RNA sequence: GGCUCAGGACAACGGUUGCACCCCCCGCGGCGGUCCUAGCCGGACACCGCUGGCAACCCGGCGCCAAGACGUGCGCGCAAGGGCGGGCGCCCGGGCGAGCAGCGUGACGCAGCGACGGCCCGCCCGGGCUUCCGGGGCAUCACCCGGUCGGCGCGGUCGCGGCGCGCCGAGGGCCCGACGCCUGGCGGAGAAUCAGGGUUCGACUCCGGAGAGCGGGCCUGCGAGACGGCCCGCAC
């Protein structure tokens, strides 16, 4: 038993997501804590070094990041190690780069550019409601963030618009039948479709069963389901729909692009 | 020094499990505080460092507590007088010494500075004009460093009546 | 050796040595602390009036509902 | 009517455990303040109980009963979460405990065949249920009431005389 | 982080639950009202100067000086704990499967923050324990256990608990193999072999556990019963 927390994370041991060489060295960056979890992020430097390309070494992402040069959800972030996760705003002034972070139906995040009209704002979803100190009614969700004296209207699982500049509710779409969701863990994830049924057992899980907009149907638990609307997405999303091809037509994809 | 892991038990069965790593300071206890009623000399109160950097007080002498009348609603600071019964052992009420449980005997003054004037119940009100009270505590020493309780009423008023009267 | 001294000045002839090397005054107010501290103070006021001033508002709101938190005494 | 005679069992049962003086400590309700006996008025419930919250039903005894048992799932202070089980009585001889017996399957697959094993499960059983024997009975999780104890006893369906042992996984 | 596998055979470990019995640094987001000289408080030590002890290791005395160091502390009432506050066969908001949280009110106590403003809350990683299933061989080991099994009460603990103590009762396990003994016994993900069914191994790359000559004890700290940290016994 260690005597203490972990600091290091060996590359062999790192999310499969993450698409990490093998042969690139005997460690991997350990994520901070921050707004998400290990599980649930991806470093700042595998963004910026592994993807855009704009460094090719972690001195040059550190001095990319301490010369301020990108933008948080409005909040310039120094840490090369600064966890980055889902309906996250991303933004370079420097070269006019927006993009939001979301999922891919091949279950890895990706960044889907945007405009200016939808940046001032991000989606949370509310998991946890509890009473404060002197019994002040609060409000938690995915990020990290907690907010005072909610609408008595939003219950958990719901899903709420903040803009950006100030954590201000503005609209909050409920958990029901009928409503676009995206899913955000597990098998499935990546995948968008509108909910058909709910079933509860009791002191057990929850099981949604959601159908796609070709007609596939599929389940999964309550934990990792998102609304991303009310039947209609409220932002941007991939150019493909969330449908996930089979091995056959992803095989004739790669055979076409080859 | 003093713990209280598991793996120096025997099993279910009756077997002996056998050690297989040493001593760890999550499982460790310490020496009891033996509260002791004081009937250089004063109130005294230590503090301990837990784990986490949690502050613990445990009381070594005190004299005084907060009590309640639950029936009419008055609560006041009273003087314990001594410790006079201890369903552990009758070791501990020789000594005085304070644990939760313990009854004990307070001073009247406090109370019948203002009571013996109202209709409430007629045993409170014989104990008031005398001069001592029978009362329980009901916190902890050792733990929080206070010893306070509240005043008997009925059916366990009578059953600890009649366990000392003959004494 | 040369309390409620407003002014806050002082000497500089101390010790030469050419450079001339004097020790650096602490415990001295200028107008950088002075500033500082009333900057503090006037945040510190308006971060409570906006927290009560919210209290207020959803207080007048939920007329059509319960409430329970802690009641300022004194 | 109906009300005033149960407060008279309750309100008359404390009275003689205050006359049992070879017990050596007066055992109460944590909930109900002592007080509320010398009430002669019946505006003040007398007992604490609630319920389980799985579909279960509290029994008419606990709730009419005169019994004190911290550890008791309806008038006591424990909480019921995690799983529930089913098993036979195997022995009943402690004071407010059972031992439970359990029976399940094991599959070998060298020989492409089972085994028949059981385990043995302790619980506590609260004096508001009776259980003999070779009774079928439903049992909660609860936080560790001792060294092998982490059951509580919620539900008994009797079992007929002489009925042969069978196997009986669950 | 790195090394090794001595010890440990209902344990560790692997999968599956839970804390309505728990603790948690950095970081992210909030919140920020403190009972009874405030143009800025008080005294010291280190380095350093003079004088010195001892083979070495080690330090002594005198003396002016700083703080985001220590102490005191300006301020709209606020830490821990404690008493009282629901029903009438059951079920049909802050929150739950689940009477759980919070609040009011009668008494105690003045803990923490404050001489350039952080006490507190949530999340996160981590840890502690815990349900269920699996978890070596010998019957030239057949009966074993006596805090052993359960109950009541207190104490201690971050916390539940025979974890410890007092009292009471007698129990618990076993041919579906207990108890005892042995192992040139770390476990798993896996490796070798090759029709199919299987046999043998698994020090070593990843995860988890345990140890730093043997046996014990402890300070600092959120976190160590730590050993490139201290104290003792023994062997060197
Ligand atoms: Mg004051
Ligand atoms: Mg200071
Ligand atoms: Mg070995
Ligand atoms: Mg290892
Ligand atoms: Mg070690
Ligand atoms: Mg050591
Ligand atoms: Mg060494
Ligand atoms: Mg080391």
């Amino acid at each position: 038993m260690a005597r203490g927390v972990r600091k290091h994370l060996k590359r062999l041991n790192a999310p499969k997501h993450w698409l990490l060489d093998k042969m690139g060295g005997i460690w991997a960056p350990r994520p901070t804590n921050g707004p998400h979890g290990l599980r649930e992020c991806i470093p700042l430097i595998l963004i910026l070094r592994n993807r855009l390309h704009y460094a090719n070494t972690y001195a040059e992402t550190s001095m990319i990041l301490q010369d301020k040069n990108v933008l948080i959800d409005g909040k310039p972030r120094t840490d090369p190690t600064f966890p980055v996760g889902f309906m996250d705003v991303f933004e370079i002034p420097k070269v006019h780069k927006t993009f939001r972070v979301l999922y891919d139906v091949k279950g890895r995040f990706t960044l889907v550019p945007i405009q200016s009209n939808e940046a001032g704002f991000k989606l949370c979803r509310v998991q946890k409601i509890f009473l404060g100190d002197k019994g002040m009614p609060y409000l938690s969700t995915h990020d990290a963030r907690t907010i005072r004296f909610p609408h008595p209207d939003i219950k958990t699982n719901d899903t709420i618009k903040i803009n950006l500049k100030t954590g201000k509710i503005d609209e909050w779409y409920k958990f029901d039948i009928g409503k676009i969701v995206m899913v955000t863990g597990g098998r499935n994830c990546g995948r968008i479709g509108t909910i058909q049924a709910i079933d509860k057992h009791m002191g057990s899980y929850t099981m949604i069963r959601m159908k796609d907009t070709e007609g596939t149907e599929f389940l999964t638990r309550l934990c990792n389901v998102f609304v991303i609307g009310n039947d209609s997405p409220a932002v941007a999303i991939p150019t493909t729909k969330g449908i996930r091809p089979d091995i056959i037509k992803n095989r004739e994809l790669r055979l076409r692009s080859i | 020094g003093i713990t209280h892991d598991k793996m120096y038990k025997r099993s279910k069965t009756g077997a002996v499990q056998g050690k297989w790593h040493k001593k760890r300071k999550y499982n460790l206890g310490r020496q009891p505080a033996n509260t002791k009623l004081i009937v250089n000399e004063g109130q005294k109160i230590s503090t301990i460092r837990c784990r986490g950097g949690n502050i613990k007080r445990r009381a070594l002498r005190l004299s005084h507590g907060s009590f309640a009348w639950g029936s009419a609603d008055i609560s006041h600071k009273a003087r314990i007088l001594q410790v006079v019964y201890n369903s552990t052992s009758n070791e501990l009420v020789r000594t005085n010494t304070l644990v939760k449980g313990c009854v004990v005997q307070i001073d009247s003054a406090p109370f019948k500075s203002a009571l013996s004037n109202d209709t409430l119940d007629k045993e409170i009100l014989d104990q008031i004009r005398g001069d001592h009270i029978l009362a329980r505590i009901s916190s902890r020493p050792g733990q929080v460093g206070t010893a306070d309780g509240y005043i008997l009423e009925g059916p366990e008023l009578l059953f600890y009546q009649k366990k000392l009267a003959p004494k | 050796l040369f309390t409620k001294v407003d002014p806050k000045d002082q000497m500089l002839v101390c010790e030469l040595i050419k450079k001339l090397k004097y020790p650096k005054v602490q415990r001295v107010v200028t107008d950088e602390k002075y500033a500082r501290k009333q900057r503090v103070i006037a945040e510190k006021k308006e971060i409570m009036r906006k927290s009560l001033q919210q209290l207020e508002e959803y207080k007048a709101l939920l007329s059509r509902m319960g409430k329970q938190h802690n009641i300022r005494i004194y | 009517r109906r009300a005033l005679e149960r407060a008279e069992t309750l309100r008359k049962a404390a009275y003689e455990m205050a006359e049992n003086q070879h017990e050596r400590a007066y055992h109460k309700q944590s909930q109900i303040f002592q007080g509320r006996f010398l009430r002669k008025d019946n505006a003040r419930c007398l007992r604490f109980y609630k319920s389980i919250g799985m579909g279960y039903h509290t029994p008419i005894t606990a709730i009419n009963g005169t019994y004190i048992d911290k550890k008791c799932p309806f008038t006591g202070n424990v909480s019921i979460r995690g799983r529930i089980l089913r098993g036979v009585v195997h022995s009943a001889k402690m004071q407010r405990s059972i031992i439970v017996r359990r029976d399940y399957l094991h599959f070998v697959q060298k020989y492409k065949r089972y085994e028949r094993r059981h385990k043995h499960v302790a619980a506590h059983l609260s004096p508001c249920f009776r259980v003999k024997e070779g009774d079928i009975v439903t049992i909660g999780e609860c936080r560790p009431l001792s060294k092998t104890i982490r059951f509580n006893v919620i539900k008994v369906e009797p079992v007929s005389e002489a009925a042969k042992k069978r196997f009986s996984p669950f």
